[PDB]
RNA sequence: CCAAAACCAGCCUCUACUGAGCAAGAACGAGGUCAUGGUUUUGGCGGAAAUGGGGUGCCCCCACCCGUCUUGAAACACGGACCAAG
RNA sequence: GUCAAAACUUAUGGGCUCACGAACAAUGGAUGACGCUCAAGCCCAAUUAGUGCCCAUUAUUCCUUUGGUAAGGGCGAGAAAGUGU
RNA sequence: CGAAUCGCCACUUCUCUCGGCGCCAAGUACCUUCAUAUUCACAAGA
């Protein structure tokens, strides 16, 4: 399916004031649903960081942003998360991928599972395409090769919806159902 | 047979249901990036390894080898004209041409699939004096015991 | 007269899916006839489905056991169970469907010679186990829980392939003869149907 | 005049009958009433021994296939109309205009046994599939 | 076409031969009918009140009014096609047979004619 | 009286910006529908028919014995065989 | 998945898993039962797919009732100055 | 006794990993019966 997660870089500042006349503006890439959560992670770094607050401040940009292309590549991505587990794991996985969000979204669902982690327990840190060699990781490296050929083994092909069957004649393709 | 750059598989199921496309390139195990300047809906796109079935047809290629180079190399086989020669892609566009098919073109297959019916057993009711039928073969036979009495 | 029966053959058919399906279509008035309940399949080694079944066999009314759960061990009459246990087994809607289904052990010589068999798609076994996770056959399982007549059905079903099979080139000159009589008919006076055929594939 | 019947279905194409006694007939739509009112198909019934009879457009499907059957004259169905002589004559006058009309046809020969045709959602088939 | 066509009954009337079928509303709290439990019986509420225009009116379509005698039937006479002389039970055939071919007479309709 | 179709109304469903995307706007067309309103039409039925009620059975489904004191009753809590009169 | 309405076992989604797995020691027996294992389990995301559906005494809407010590209009058979029929 | 049911077959009706036909002329030639059964209504027919 389409990536989860749209790249959204949200643009945003602590509202000026007498007591900050021309502040800061914070550019911030997230990887979120849809530009409501892409702007509320974006207050949560704010005052996780900047101790800027949502009342205080104000997006400036909640603009989702362009895909490279659509070839395949190769992604590192680098995710901090959480766990009452473990606390905060800074961990480089490599995704291989068409694109920053796909790749990210993959690093979601790849840490929902080997770490029964939220959404909001992560944090992605960056998401470089890579070059070919420099993934040290040795799961993509195998799909490096130009020449790569591998079967689609064991294959369970269900019909398309419309021809779907639930009973057949036995060495035929009759329907029966 | 295996599946590679350069492959061209079928999609199955989706949007794009019959339709064919050269694998350009190899994302992960589970991913393919189907192309194909053929037909107006079969640009590149992420078809999923369980959508697709690789066909035995296979132009070489380079991965993630440009479109225009593609439009190019499979014009010099025309591993697509070639491939619709299949009754395997005959049996695809056939029942695409039933399911697109007008209540009288209908009409005008019964009388066809009942033209050859008909003389499937002209052929046969001919060819029913040499053996065997239960009609025509068990009577030639069942006599011997007629003529033995 | 024969009703509009369909007799599912169940070889290599999960079989709680097929258990499942077929339950499903009892309900929806489909007068099934189960055939070669042996052959079904479950996941795992048979070790973990003779303990599955062994605890299930432990389970007996104290009081008085003759009236107890009744511990079936035919592959068939464990297909049965395992299909009334899918349907509403004390209204009469449930009852009623349940007398619908015919299983048997091998495919009987009344079911036999009878029409083609049906399958489930859905309950086949390569559609659902992983090919190489470990799978136990149903009829192999209850061999060792108490099914007597897993080699008498054996003997059975060598025999109707040996005979199917001798039937199977008793009229091979037969189907051979259509074959080239139906190739020979496109070449008849079927001349703008000719074209007709050729669309549509024919 | 006034008239809501569907665009499918216009004089001179040909429409099964999904109901009453004339199931799976396949019947060259003549005429629609002069109201908004019942379709006058006829077989003709030279071919599948439809008569000329009234049909309401909700219990027939109109193919795709016709004829230009606006030479002929379906004038003598009106309404008033609706076996007698001056009924027997007005279809005999009718349908060897309306045969005609389908033989001018290239491939008038088809229509005619396409007439002939009989429909039957016989077993496995899906209407709801088809186009027509 | 009325809300309700059954009887609002009395719960378990049915086991007790005693009890007349006749509504009496439920009362305690374990009542299953009064707790309007959804498997039990209903209870009468302003809810099943009928149409307020079709009310009162018999299949006839009069609205039944008692009768008793001969003079009665002149109650109806400018409202024949609104109200239906119920002649009473106690009036005699004697005096049904007057109050009949009086209310033949007069267009007026009876019930029990 | 039962039906069916139609008509009208109602009702419902089914560009812009941006860098291919949206946080984005309608249109055309068509469908559905009277347990929506008004307009009949057309057929079917007509000693019976028809709608309604009543009775008995079934089907599917729902459904813990009531009164009671009690935070809590289906309670392994109390009172409760039947009916009549009181 | 069946029981059970709905994915006639949807996904043209990702991982993980072989033995269990699915909010608040003794009558035999309980993921509710069956059964499930490329799940019918778990985490995640989804909705026809790189081009959803099912079920409420709920909501909305329609009809009816009742109440309003609610708002108005009015005064072929009816038109009563009226709390209430 | 009025019924509900509505494809058949020795081309499926073996095994182990587009079955044929039928659908209105016994055939692709429309010869040729069909009405008033009067526009749905259990197919009034198997
Ligand atoms: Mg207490
Ligand atoms: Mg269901
Ligand atoms: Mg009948």
């Amino acid at each position: 399916v389409k990536p989860h997660l749209r790249h959204y870089c949200v643009v945003g500042r602590e509202t000026p004031s007498e007591k900050n006349p021309a502040p800061t503006v914070y550019k911030f890439e997230v990887f979120a649903p849809n530009f409501v959560v892409a702007k509320s992670r974006f207050w949560r770094m704010m005052r996780e960081k900047n101790k800027v607050k949502s009342t205080h401040g104000d997006v400036l940009s909640c603009k989702v942003v362009k895909d490279r292309k659509l070839a395949a590549r190769n992604y590192s991505v680098d995710i901090a998360y959480y766990s009452q587990r473990c606390g905060y794991t800074h961990m480089v996985k490599e995704f291989r991928d068409v694109s920053k969000a796909g790749a990210v979204s993959q690093a979601y669902h790849d840490l929902a599972s080997r770490h029964r982690a939220r959404y909001h327990n992560i944090e992605v840190l960056g998401v470089k395409s890579i070059p070919n060699h420099q993934v040290k990781r040795l799961s993509i490296s195998e799909y490096h090769a130009s020449n790569l050929s591998f079967p689609l083994l064991h294959r369970r092909v269900k019909a398309p919806r419309k021809d779907r069957v639930v009973f057949v004649k036995k060495n035929t393709k009759r329907a029966v159902v | 047979n295996y599946i590679r750059a350069g492959r061209l598989v079928r999609i199955i199921r989706g949007p794009r249901q019959d339709r064919v496309g050269v694998v350009v390139d190899i994302i992960d195990g589970n991913r393919v990036l189907v192309e194909n300047p053929a037909d107006k809906k079969m640009w590149r796109h992420v078809q999923n390894l369980k959508n697709v079935e690789p066909l035995k047809f296979s132009v070489e290629l380079s991965r993630n080898c440009s479109t225009k180079t593609l439009k190019n190399v499979l014009a010099e086989k025309k591993i697509l004209e070639k491939y619709a020669a299949t009754k395997s892609a005959r049996r695809i566009a056939a029942k695409r041409a039933f399911a697109r098919s007008t209540d009288f073109e209908r009409y005008q297959l019964r009388v066809a699939k009942r033209s050859r019916a008909f003389w499937t057993r002209k052929v046969f009711d001919e060819n029913d004096k040499k053996k065997p039928v239960s009609w025509h073969k068990v009577a030639l036979k069942k006599l011997q015991k007629n003529a033995k009495k | 007269h024969r009703p509009e029966i369909i007799v599912v053959d169940l070889k290599d058919h999960v079989l709680g899916r097929a258990a499942a399906i077929v339950a499903k279509q009892l309900l929806l008035g489909k007068k099934i006839t189960a055939v070669r309940c042996e052959q079904l399949t479950i996941a795992g080694t048979e070790i973990r489905n003779k303990i599955k079944y062994l605890q299930f066999l432990r389970k007996r009314k104290l009081s008085n056991p003759k009236l107890g759960p009744f511990h079936h061990r035919s592959p068939s009459d464990i297909f049965l169970r395992t299909v009334r246990s899918m349907l509403p087994r004390y209204t009469k809607r449930g009852q009623k469907a349940l007398r619908q289904l015919v299983a048997y052990e091998g495919i009987p010589t009344n079911v036999v010679r009878t029409g083609g068999r049906v399958v489930i798609p859905k309950a086949q076994r390569h559609y659902c186990y992983r090919s190489e996770r470990p799978y136990t056959v149903l009829g192999n399982m209850c061999k060792h829980v108490g099914w007597k007549y897993s080699d008498v059905v054996k003997k059975l079903e060598t025999a109707r392939v040996e005979k199917a099979a001798r039937h199977h080139k008793k009229t091979e000159k037969l189907r051979a003869a259509w074959k080239s009589a139906r190739k020979e008919a496109l070449s008849k006076v079927s001349k703008n149907n000719l074209e007709v055929l050729k669309k549509f594939g024919y | 005049e006034y008239t809501t019947l569907r665009k499918s279905c216009k004089p001179g194409t040909i429409a099964i009958i999904l109901a009453g006694r004339f199931r799976g007939r396949r019947v060259v739509i003549l005429k629609q009433l002069p109201r908004n009112g019942p379709l006058v198909i006829s077989g003709p019934m030279k071919y599948n021994g439809v008569p000329i009879r009234r049909i309401d457009s909700r219990y027939i499907i109109a193919t795709s296939t016709k004829v230009d059957i606006k030479n002929v004259d379906v004038s003598g169905i009106t309404p008033d109309i609706f076996v007698s002589d001056a009924r027997a004559q007005l279809q005999k006058k009718v349908d060897a205009a309306l045969i005609e009309a389908i033989r001018k046809d290239p491939l008038g020969k088809e229509k005619a046994g396409y007439l002939h045709s009989v429909f039957t959602i016989k077993p496995g088939d899906a209407p709801h599939r088809m186009r027509w | 076409v009325k809300k309700r066509t059954k009887r609002f009954t009395r719960h378990k009337c049915e086991l007790f031969p005693q009890l007349s079928s006749s509504w009496r509303k439920p009362r305690g709290e374990d009542s299953p009918v009064r707790r309007r439990y959804k498997g039990q019986k209903a209870m009468p509420n302003k809810g099943y009140g009928s149409d307020r225009k079709t009310k009162y009116i018999t299949p006839s379509g009069f609205k039944n009014f008692p009768i008793h005698n001969v003079q009665d039937l002149y109650m109806l006479l400018m409202q024949n096609r609104k109200y239906a002389g119920v002649i009473s039970h106690t009036v005699g055939a004697k005096s049904r047979k007057a109050i009949v071919r009086k209310a033949h007479e007069l267009d007026v309709r009876l019930i029990n004619g």
